[PDB]
Order: structure tokens, then sequence, then C-alpha cells
RNA sequence: AAACGACUCUCGGCAACGGAUAUCUCGGCUCUCGCAUCGAUGAAGAACGUAGCGAAAUGCGAUACUUGGUGUGAAUUGCAGAAUUCCGUGAACCAUCGAGUCUUUGAACGCAAGUUGCGCCCGAAGCCAUUAGGCCGAGGGCACGUCUGCCUGGGCGUCACGC
RNA sequence: GAUGAGUAGGAGGGCGCGGCGGUCGCUGCAAAACCUUGGGCGCGAGCCUGGGCGGAGCGGCCGUCGGUGCAGAUCUUGGUGGUAGUAGCAAAUAUUCAAAUGAGAACUUUGAAGGCCGAAGAGGGGAAAGGUUCCAUGUGAACGGCACUUGCACAUGGGUUAGUCGAUCCUAAGGGUCGGGGGAACCCCGACAGAUAGCGCGUUUCGCGCGUACUCCGAAAGGGAAUCGGGUUAAAAUUCCU
RNA sequence: UGCAAAUCGUUCGUCUGACUUGGGUAUAGGGGCGAAAGACUAAUCGAACCGUCUAGUAGCUGGUUCCCUCCGAAGUUUCCC
RNA sequence: CCCGUCUUGAAACACGGACCAAGGAGUCUGACAUGUGUGCGAGUCAACGGGCGAGUAAACCCGUAAGGCGUAAGGAAGCUGAUUGGUGGGAUCCCCCUGAGGGGUGCACCGCCGACCGACCUUGAUCUUCUGUGAAGGGUUCGAGUGUGAGCAUACCUGUCG
RNA sequence: GCGACCCCAGGUCAGGCGGGACUACCCGCUGAGUUUAAGCAUAUCAAUAAGCGGAGGAAAAGAAACUUACAAGGAUUCCCCUAGUAACGGCGAGCGAACCGGGAACAGCCCAGCCUUAGAAUCGGGCGGCUCCGCCGUUCGAAUUGUAGUCUGGAGAAGCGUCCUCAGCGGCGGACCGGGCCCAAGUCCCCUGGAAGGGGGCGCCAGAGAGGGUGAGAGCCCCGUUGUGCCCGGACCCUGUCGCACCACGAGGCGCUGUCUACGAGUCGGGUUGUUUGGGAAUGCAGCCCAAAUCGGGCGGUGAAUUCCGUCCAAGGCUAAAUACGGGCGAGAGACCGAUAGCGAACAAGUACCGCGAGGGAAAGAUGAAAAGGACUUUGAAAAGAGAGUCAAAGAGUGCUUGAAAUUGUCGGGAGGGAAGCGGAUGGGGGCCGGCGAUGCGCCCCGGUCGGAUGUGGAACGGUGACGAGCCGGUCCGCCGAUCG
């Protein structure tokens, strides 16, 4: 049950909030899971999609798939990835969105930031 | 309740005027100007598109209401002896099948509970963990446009949970478990008592909140400490068992 | 011979016309709570501009859908192009604010106004001109009523000293 | 056992809609809503159900609440008929022939013929008013009350060049004001209750002499400094070139 | 149910003056203006137009939404601008 | 005979209604009143406020000589302020007898007549601060009074009124 | 002619101040009528709407020239009650306070005047310094037609005693506020589905089962939610502690006094007129006329005279809190509305559009999970059609969830001498209905399975009684007989 008096439980509030969100939030907002071995080894359980992660797909009709993402369209609230895309009439190639909350990422792409991201995450866990 | 009202100036927002007899048309009053779709429409009627509802709602409606504090005395007394019948509790919808006794008094060690795993494990030791599992299956969203009006998820009701220490730590252990409710001995709320105004709730009490009850609500012969002047009130029948008294050997004679 | 067909009407399937019904909702209405912050240091309002590709909305002011600091940490995206030691003074139609820019107006202030109309003053730099002045002009000044102080003045208004 | 009429009107018991507190359920193995010469229950309000469609929710029961039940109000908003392929297309004398283009020509363009406006015009320019309608190219839909290949429509581009033409300057009827006088105040009168702006001469920039309380707005027809030929563009010219 | 919320055709009055007309300017609602018709004052005039008081008041006109069941009238008395 | 309406009288040569969908009109509030349900009862009402408390607009608790209504009325006012009944019917119950009987009991309600309080009138021993008191005795007068309380709070329909 | 002062004039002189904007609340002025009175004029509407001004975060009011008559209360403000009362009113319609009493909050103060005269001890500006919201030095000016200091009626001045009280700085914390960072649990097995977030099974977290998103009802997929921990910045105010100097000249506190004791004028008050109020021989306010006093003055709800009594001290000023708040900025909620509803506006809405102008003022939300937004063939001048393709679905094809009625076309059935429709009764034709309409039961023979006492033991249990004894009793299990059902 929710006790802070400056957090709002209305449907509409958070509805209009989720969005209205700046690409800041957004990104925090599209996080995935990370996998068990990842999880593991980083005692951390979930982190902000990227661009050049590794990612699995885990739901949909492409739940085996797996590959990097080329694209974070934070307007579109999805992820590209390598070879998940289709054909259209034309025959042409295009790439599917995913909701990065369906995925899994198998591999993250590390700088000094990423670490001390993870590293703070690790922190709190303890 | 909070209250609710529409706007005063609802459909009064035009400086509308009636054409008058004449011109084969209604007298309602008709919107001023041209160039615009509005122009020659109606306005100030409860029977016009855009006009204004009869008997607008005001927010000085009689919301609330004063019940003598004897009639909610009684009310509480009442929902209290009907937790102890168990067919009433039964009846409300409670499954009570497996409770050891009613009323349902358990050790005070139950106060010191902190983790709501430990709560889950005291329930089922005491046979009451049935009507919160049927109560977490109840959970569903709610039917009609209430569920767009922040009130989305209804379900069935647990067990009270009664406790006589105050800063008790199983206020937090339990709070988390669908359907169960806790209240303090000295201030029992007749609203989860009884349910939609049916009697029958299903409640534990704890040791030291049933000791309290006779220092509480008194009796019939002394008065209560708590309740400055109050007596249990008498029933009209002093026994309602009516097969004893119609089948006595007096009336019988 | 009032049969077949046409017309009218009627009943049913299908197709039209129209947008009711149901399910929704980044909107409204109502109640409650916290705080006190516009302006001559030029407010509110009004005009005109400004993007690679925009008309409106939103934003902004010739530094013009933004400059700068800080936080965050890899986008923006309809299309095209360009960055970014992407293990980093570092992307963002990101967030926030301390630095900065802020056109014509408007209480609007040199005079006006259906006029980008009509005046006066100061003056950086530059041209040749030399203890002399000229051309040009960046840029800035010139409303009203008042308070304190000041400068310059008027009147036998009240006096005094001399002639 | 007896009995059965009912407008105005009163009351009782019930049916139906949307919420709230409870309770019992249904639903992607298909909810709501809607559709149906399918079927049934009730005197009735209504209710239950087959089939279809629809594709995400809904219902029963006990209490309780309400912006809760329509055939009418020349009722409101929206939608739709008969009228009806009907009334109408008729003022301003008038068109015809051949060719070109085009899918399509009575209506576009070229040529020829026959007519009209007849200089107080159906010609050639301006003022106000409009604001791109101006010029070139192209054109699906709409519009141009028939039609269009077309255009004052639509789309993309282009176009308005001044010392001499105007505004700008002056003042007209009048307008707006200082001070003063009124006024609770917004405001009223308007040079009328007053130490006016300043203007000339010589200069150590100071002196001398004049100085009747508005040096403001008000005319693209009143007054008024100055340009003419010739040529030039798809569209500008006393403005561009000589 | 017009080309037109005053127009069209023929006819008609006056036509150097109390003539006609453009622009500027002044007079604004119980006010203006009127060779005077209660005329005109933006299709509005025996008191314009716009917003508000305003959901103005009406003994008067019109409507007033589900079912069955039971009971079931009055147009007469007195007083009242 | 076409519905709705006004009407003594409508199928009317009486008005509205071309057609369909959706919207569309005795409500909310304040003061009273009868009725009914509920609590308590000569009392009743904690929600002005305070203590708290579902981490909480709820619920719970709190009336000191508080306050409202009731518990006493009659007079313009000064002012005074209920001596507590009788009787005819009458429900229920108890006795004797089985008649439409007799005796006892006599609530509610109704009829009749006294008594008490007060306005008014009348009356006057004794005391008394000299204007008060009140032994006795009253009245075709008047009251929204007394004669062993019935109210207060709250819910709803109906009715008058703003 | 010079000089001093006074009044005034000009300065783009040096440095400051003011105008205007907003509306929910707040302060001042001005000010109706509709309406009610069943007419209407006083009254009511209303000390309201409209109009003209002025502030803040609140405003205004505020420290008795009060309330009362008591055994007395004690600034202002607000709530409950007083009370629909006293009073006012063609005493009609109607209107209508205050004191006491109970609560919220509380807070008191500053001036003018006689009182330096051994010297204006006061203040502003320039300039120069400093630990710079200020202090110091110097110089000009203001001011004696009076700046400082003391005093304000509760007092106070002066005098004498008492020895009672009074003097800052800096550090570290707490309190308040605003922010930043991390931190629980499944996306395991099977099925239906385009997609599990649905059903079934097996697990887990919970001081977190508020809420939202993601391809369908998601506690454990994601953001968040609960509770800790750490980090940053304001407010210099309150509060605790610590380190150092802590000076009583002087000023206050208390007691005494054969002394003094200064207090607001065209103001109060009165007459009259107008307005207003419940204020009634006149409640307040305002114009005009008269016009005070100091052993006095105002008030004491009936005018006047006389004698007492009670209570305060006007005509100068400041002041937080309790209270108000449809505007501004920022939050939380709801038995409210759900696109003809709800604000006029869910959308480039105060927009398009209309009016010379003041002003008037709309309509308009929904493809799909994802554009995967329909390639290509063919006919056509083209719009498009016929095939084909995408998708779970085009029976979702960009005004794209669903798609009622009025109204219309087509096909099929039927009827029709100047309406149609309708009530009741049959009939013809059609449509529909198999709970539309049964096939079991009893007695015997054969075969197959399952169990068979009133006997004897065990397990748990019940009726009654007294949730004791005693009596009675059923279910299940194992055995010897019985040989039945
Ligand atoms: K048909
Ligand atoms: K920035
Ligand atoms: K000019
Ligand atoms: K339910
Ligand atoms: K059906
Ligand atoms: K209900
Ligand atoms: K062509
Ligand atoms: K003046
Ligand atoms: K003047
Ligand atoms: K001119
Ligand atoms: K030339
Ligand atoms: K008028
Ligand atoms: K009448
Ligand atoms: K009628
Ligand atoms: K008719
Ligand atoms: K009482
Ligand atoms: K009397
Ligand atoms: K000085
Ligand atoms: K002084
Ligand atoms: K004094
Ligand atoms: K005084
Ligand atoms: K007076
Ligand atoms: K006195
Ligand atoms: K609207
Ligand atoms: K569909
Ligand atoms: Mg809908
Ligand atoms: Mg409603
Ligand atoms: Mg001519
Ligand atoms: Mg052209
Ligand atoms: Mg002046
Ligand atoms: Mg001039
Ligand atoms: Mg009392
Ligand atoms: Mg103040
Ligand atoms: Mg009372
Ligand atoms: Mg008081
Ligand atoms: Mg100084
Ligand atoms: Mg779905
Ligand atoms: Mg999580
Ligand atoms: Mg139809």
């Amino acid at each position: 049950m929710k006790y802070n008096p400056r957090v709002s439980s209305s449907r509409r509030k958070s509805r209009k909030a989720h969005f209205t969100a700046p690409s800041s939030v957004r990104r925090v907002l599209m996080s995935a899971p990370l996998s068990s071995d990842l999880r593991t080894k980083y005692n951390v359980r979930s982190m902000p999609v990227r661009k050049d992660d590794e990612v699995q797909v885990v739901r949909g009709t492409y739940k085996g798939r797996e590959g990097k993402v080329v694209q974070v369209y934070r307007k579109k609230w999805v992820i590209h990835i390598e070879r998940i895309t289709r054909e259209k009439v034309n025959g042409s190639t295009v790439n599917v969105g995913i909701h990065p909350s369906k995925v899994v990422v198998t591999k993250l792409r590390l700088d000094k930031d990423r670490k001390s991201l993870l590293d703070r995450k690790a922190k709190g866990r303890a | 309740r909070q209250p609710y009202a529409v706007s005063k100036k609802a459909g009064h927002q035009t400086s509308a005027e009636s054409w008058g007899t004449g011109r084969a048309v209604s007298r309602i009053p008709r919107v001023a100007g041209g160039g615009t779709h509005r122009a020659g429409q109606a306005a100030f009627g409860n029977m016009c598109r855009g006009g204004r509802m009869f008997a607008p709602t005001k927010i000085w409606r009689r919301w609330h209401r004063k019940i003598p504090v004897n009639q909610k005395r009684y009310a509480v007394a009442s929902a209290i002896a009907a937790s102890a019948v168990p067919s009433l509790v039964l009846a409300r919808g409670h499954r009570i099948e497996s409770v050891p006794e009613l009323p349902l008094v358990v050790s005070d060690s139950v106060e010191s509970i902190e983790k709501t795993s430990n709560a889950i494990k005291a329930l089922k030791q005491i046979g009451a963990y049935p009507d919160a599992e049927k109560a977490k299956d109840s959970h569903a969203i709610r039917p009609g446009k209430g569920k767009m009006r922040n009130r989305r998820y209804i379900s069935r009701k647990g067990p009270l949970i009664v406790y006589g220490t105050e800063g008790a730590k199983l206020v937090k252990a339990f709070r988390n478990i669908p359907g169960v409710e806790i209240c303090h001995v000295d201030r029992l709320n007749l609203l989860k008592l009884a349910p939609g105004g049916h009697l029958g709730r299903f409640i534990v009490w704890t040791k030291s909140a049933y000791e309290k009850l006779d220092g509480i609500y008194g009796s019939f012969d002394k008065a209560s400490e708590k309740k400055k002047g109050y007596v249990l009130p008498r029933p009209k029948m002093a026994n309602a068992d009516l097969a004893r008294i119609i089948n006595s050997d007096e009336v019988q004679s």
C-alpha cells in the first residue's frame, strides 16, 4: 500500500506521466532483465537497454531469436534487433519493434558509466 | 463520501434570447449572431443540447448522517455477538470449517510477528488460512464504470484480526495479505464487523483483546469502564428458543 | 382469360444510407492540502520574424524550435546530411538553473501615428585634415509628477550696512 | 363463503436502468452491445433461451443510493423521406464554316464569315475598397448552378526598382494638450486663472538686443522645389536602359 | 420560394439652383437630428445596437416518461379589487 | 373513425403531430407538521471543539455549574406560581352459579362535575418594617395551565412555505 | 551697490520614488431595477448587481472614552449558542443584531506636550577605510518655527534606601525544508491462443497484493510501491553543547514621600438635512450652522430637570495567531461525466467563422500487436474494377473497434374494383419443434462380479444424561460359523 503523500495512485495521472515521459525517463522505463549468468555475475536484476547490447527475445513470435540491438526507438517504446525483421508486400526488409521488457540481455556493452551503474546497483543488493 | 456537483455556470455561458412567437419555431431561447453552426440553436433548456441540467447538483446536499452514539454501540455489540455464532459466520461467506472453535482466540505471541510469511504460518496453524486463500482467489477487476474511477479491483473479505496491544508489530506483518483486516480492540468499527450490513464477520481475537472486551463493553449488571454510563441492551425476549416455550408443560397443559 | 409482366403495398435474405448502442479515455467537474513570486532594472497584452526541409500549435529573439553551466549517460528520427578518444570536456525534439542574448510595441517616456513620418543632444573607431577645426557613424541620450541635496536666478516680500 | 365499472386523485405489490457496501458466478472452448417468419415463461411492466455477428469484458442475489423509464411539449441536436427527376435553366439582338489539340469539343486555340457595344461605350486609366486576384508552366479531386482539353479554381515558380510621381511640408472645419478651474474617481472645459517657446549680433561661450502661453494632429482631390523624349519585360517603369 | 429582403419595363417630376455629388469634420439613446412623415439615427426606431441584473414575474398556453391491483370524486357553501 | 390535449360535449370544418435515433421535465436545500421504523427516557443530544486513529476527510472516545429542546404556567407589566379528585360507561383478570346472571377488579379512551395555579373581580381575623401578610369565604369572567411526567435524537414518504 | 533671510522660478544638475497588469479572497466609494407585497407609492429585492478606485499572502480589526449592574468581566479576530430572539415594519409583506456562556488563538506596544542648555548629545549626502543588509574617520548640509534622549495614565518626574537584575563572539550538532543514488520474489512444466498477461501443475517475495506499462484478468517481465542506508543544498531563525573575556559608570526591579504629576479643538458635543441601522423623541456616517471643558469629558438602548452612583478616557500611531480564498504556482483525492455527457473547448478552442463595433462563437476522439498501409497481372483516359498479396482477422484497407432506426436497391413469397393499418375465429401455405412422443417395471432360471450374524477383538465416534456415571447406538477393519443378499 502506498504511503508517500507525493505519489498518486490515480490511473489517469499514471498513464499521463508514462505517455508524456521525456527521453531521459523513457530510458529508465525501457529496462530489461539480465540473463541468469549475468545476474549471477553482477548481482543485478535489470538494466536499461542500450544500443550495442546483445539481446535474446523471450516472448512473442520471435521467442527464440537473439541478436544485437541496432536501434532504441524511445519515441515508439521499442527496440530493434539485428536479424529480427520481416518482408513487406514490396519485398523489402523492415525491422520489427520489440518491447524491452519482453527480452533478456545476454551481453552488455561496458563502459565507465555502465560499470559505475552496475557497481551502484550491486552495492544496494549487498 | 466526497461531494460532487456540476459547474454552476455550465449551460449558461451565452447571451441567448427567445425569438418569441411568430417565426414558426419553439419559444426556447436561441443563440444570437451568425456565421457559425451554433447561431440560432436552442440554449438554457434541460431538454436542449448543450443546455443546463434540471435541478443541477450542489455541494451542500446533506451528505453526512448523525446517528446517536447509543445506536452505534448497539450495532457494534450486535455485530460482535453475531461474530460468535458459527452459523452466521458461515452464512456471511466465510470458510470456517477448519477453525478449532468460535470465538477464535489465539495466544498473544501472534502480536510479535514481523514477517508476512510468519503471519501466513500463524493463519494456517489456527485454521483461518482457507478464508484468506478464498479472499485472494476472488481478486478480480470491478465490473462497470467503477474500474476507471480508481476502484479497479474487488475481492471477498477474509478474517478480521483484533489485537489488544498498541503498537503491536503484527499490523505490519499482516497488512499485505489480501482480505485480511486488522483493528485495535478499543476502536472497533461496525463497517468491518458487518461488511455490507451483513452480520457474522469471521474474527480472530488475541487473548489481550478478548480479555479487554469485558472492561470495554461492561455487562448487563455493571457499567463499562471505557464507555461512560453505557450498559449493554436487553432483548425483548429473555429466551428466544420458541419450541422450549410452546412445548413446555405449562403451555401444553 | 384477369394469366404473364409493370406499378403500389407487404414479409424475408443480401447490399446500401446513417452513426445509435456497447467497450474505452494524456479531457472535464467537484472536494481537500501546501506556498506567496508581476511591473520604468520596462510587466500583462499586441506585432513581426526565426528550422535543411513548417502553414498551424509549442518554443524562441538577428546568439531567434535555441547559446552557456550543471545532472544524466548514447541518442534524434517523417526524410536527408553531420558530428560524438561512444572506457568519453560526451549524443539527446533529455532534465534542471545560477552565466548570456533578448527585434517593433505596449503603463510607454523627444513629437506623432490609417506615417516604420517629423525634431534636438552626446559620441567609440575610421578618412585625410595637426595645440585648428571638417565628413561619417557603432552606440547611447532628450516625457510627466515628485523627495533630498546642489547650481543658476527673480521680487523693497522682511531687514541691515554704504551712498 | 361473498364479490369484480372507473376520469381527477390516493395507496399497495411488482418490472426495468446506472453506482456503492457485501455475497455467488460467468467470460478468447468467446463478455457487452446489436441482428433474427428459432423457442418458451408471466395478465403485464418484462424475463429465460437457440442461432448469427461482434472481439473484451459482464451478470445473479441482499441492502443502500440516484442527473433512473417518453409518442407528443409549433420540444433539442443529428439523420432521413414523399414532394421529384418535379418547379425551374427564358432580360442585356447571334451565331456559322474549316482546321489544330485532346480519350472525350456546341463551350479550348487559329483562320474566314455574319452581328453587337457605338466615344455621357460592353473602349482606355485612376480614387476608395480588395490583397496576389498580376505573369509562366502543369493539373488527380472539388468549384466555375450544362460542359470544358479549360480557369479570377488548384499546385509549383516569378513579378512592384524614383532627388524630379505621391506620402512626407503647410494650414482648413476641427482634434489632442500644459497651466488653471471642476471632479469620489474613470474623467470634464480647453492657451480661458500663467516667470512661453525661444529668436538675431558679436564672442574671453560669455555679453547685448528682441521676445502677446501650444514650434502638437488634421487634405494620396485645398496650398506646394525639380524630368523629358526614344527603347526595353511573360509579368515594372515619367522608377529599368540610353 | 424574384436578377433583387424594394429590383425590372414603359410612363413620369426637376434640370444654373432652396441644384447634384466625393472626401474630411461635428452632433449618440429619453440622446442626436428633423423644410415635420413620429421621419432618420448601419435591412433595427412611438426610444438603436451589445453584455449583464437574468433561469426577470406570469391567477395564462403547451408538455410532464414502467406494469398490475384496491379505493375513488367535484363543478356545491362562506370570504376575498 | 386518429392519437395527445383543453372541454358540458372531439373522428371533428378545434389545436400539436412528415419520419427515425439520442437527450428531455416534482429535484436539492432550510423551517415546521402528521404518520411510521429505530435508540434512550425525565431526560435526551459530543461530530463548536478536544484526544486520537484505518500511516488515517472514516471509525472510536470526551459535557466542567456549556448549550439546544423537554422538565410550569398565567399576566402588557410589576409579579405570583399548581392540596395532589369524584362520578357514569368501559378492556383484562379473580370468585358464586350456568340467566342477555351476581360480586370484586375498573388500565386506555369518552361524557359530566369539583378542587389547585395564574390574569381580572371580590373578600379580610391576625400579624407587619404602614404596605405588605393572609383565618374564613368566594366568581354565568379569562388561560396555548395543574391534579404522579413524555420527551430528545435519528431515518423516510406525504403536505405548506422561501 | 553689497550682504542676511523669506517666497518663488529654470535645470537632460547628483542620487531616488510613482503610474500599469491579475481576480478567488480583502479595503474605500458609488449604486439600481427585475422581483415580493397576489394591484401599488413606504418597504422588499439590497446597505446587493452593474460602475470608480486601493493592498497582501492574507487583508481588515486590534490593546476600551468597552461589556455590564454581577460574588462582576477585560485588545482584536473567528466558530457554537444567544436567535429567527430584543427591536424594526402600509406593525403588511417581511426584516433582525448585540451581551453573557462554551471553544480556536493569544502579545503587547510607540508617540505630542514642562523638564540637555556646562554648547544638536540627532540625522542625510560626498570622499577614504573596514570583519560591508552595517561600522569608523573627515567634510558639506538639515535642524533651534526643534533632531536625539526621558515620559504615555497600567503611569511618571524628583529625593532617599535595598544591594535584586542587565553587556558578546566562534565551533559542532539537533529541529525545518528541498533534492540525488542503490536495494524482494518465476517470466519454470502442459494446453488454447497471432500474442499468455488465460486455464492446470509446481515454486517464491511480501513493513512491497497503491498504481501504471508490456501483443488478453500480470504481486514475482519493466517502472514503481514498502522499509533501510548513503549523498547534496537552502533557510542564520529556534534549540543542545562546547572555547575565551565576562568591565555595573549607567539603566531597570523593590520600599518609602506632608513635593509635583503637563494626557491630542472648528475637535467633542448640540441643532438641522440626507442616507443608513434592529437602534425605536432619532444606530452610525456625511453637508451646513453653533461650538466646548479640565475638582472635567464620553457612555449607562424613552425625550427633559434635580441629586447620586457605575464604568472608561476620544479627537495621534504600530502590531503576529486563531479567520477568508471559483485567481497564480505545486500536490492528493472522488459512491461525479464519459464525446448530443463532462468546462464553450478530450483535437493547431476562445480556434474556424460572423459583426463597423461593443461582442457572438461552433463542429471535430477509436486501423492494426506490429504498417506488415496492399508488390505484381489484366481492363480502363482516369477515378477505379477483376485477380493476387499482408494479417488471427480486411467480415480491421488511414474519417479505417462495433455498426441500430428512419430511408433506399436487388432477389424470393404474397396481396391489390375510390386508402391502408387494426380486434376476435377458423382455414390455405410456409417456418419451426424430438423433454415433439414411451419402451420401462415385477416375478423366475442360467452365468459373472461385490458384499453377507444377534458371535468374537481393534480404530475412531455419537444419542440421552449433567460437553459425569449408567443405558443405548451406528461407521470401518480382522477372524470361526452361517450360505444369504
Ligand atoms: K428487402
Ligand atoms: K541546457
Ligand atoms: K506630421
Ligand atoms: K456483484
Ligand atoms: K433471442
Ligand atoms: K442496486
Ligand atoms: K486534353
Ligand atoms: K483639479
Ligand atoms: K487649455
Ligand atoms: K496634399
Ligand atoms: K528617358
Ligand atoms: K432608449
Ligand atoms: K385568473
Ligand atoms: K388543448
Ligand atoms: K390536428
Ligand atoms: K441538558
Ligand atoms: K393583565
Ligand atoms: K556626516
Ligand atoms: K521625543
Ligand atoms: K501626557
Ligand atoms: K489619548
Ligand atoms: K450632524
Ligand atoms: K462620569
Ligand atoms: K459544445
Ligand atoms: K474489425
Ligand atoms: Mg459510447
Ligand atoms: Mg449520474
Ligand atoms: Mg463627357
Ligand atoms: Mg492569369
Ligand atoms: Mg492639469
Ligand atoms: Mg509645423
Ligand atoms: Mg447548563
Ligand atoms: Mg494589517
Ligand atoms: Mg430556541
Ligand atoms: Mg465569548
Ligand atoms: Mg556619512
Ligand atoms: Mg483482444
Ligand atoms: Mg521489480
Ligand atoms: Mg432499416
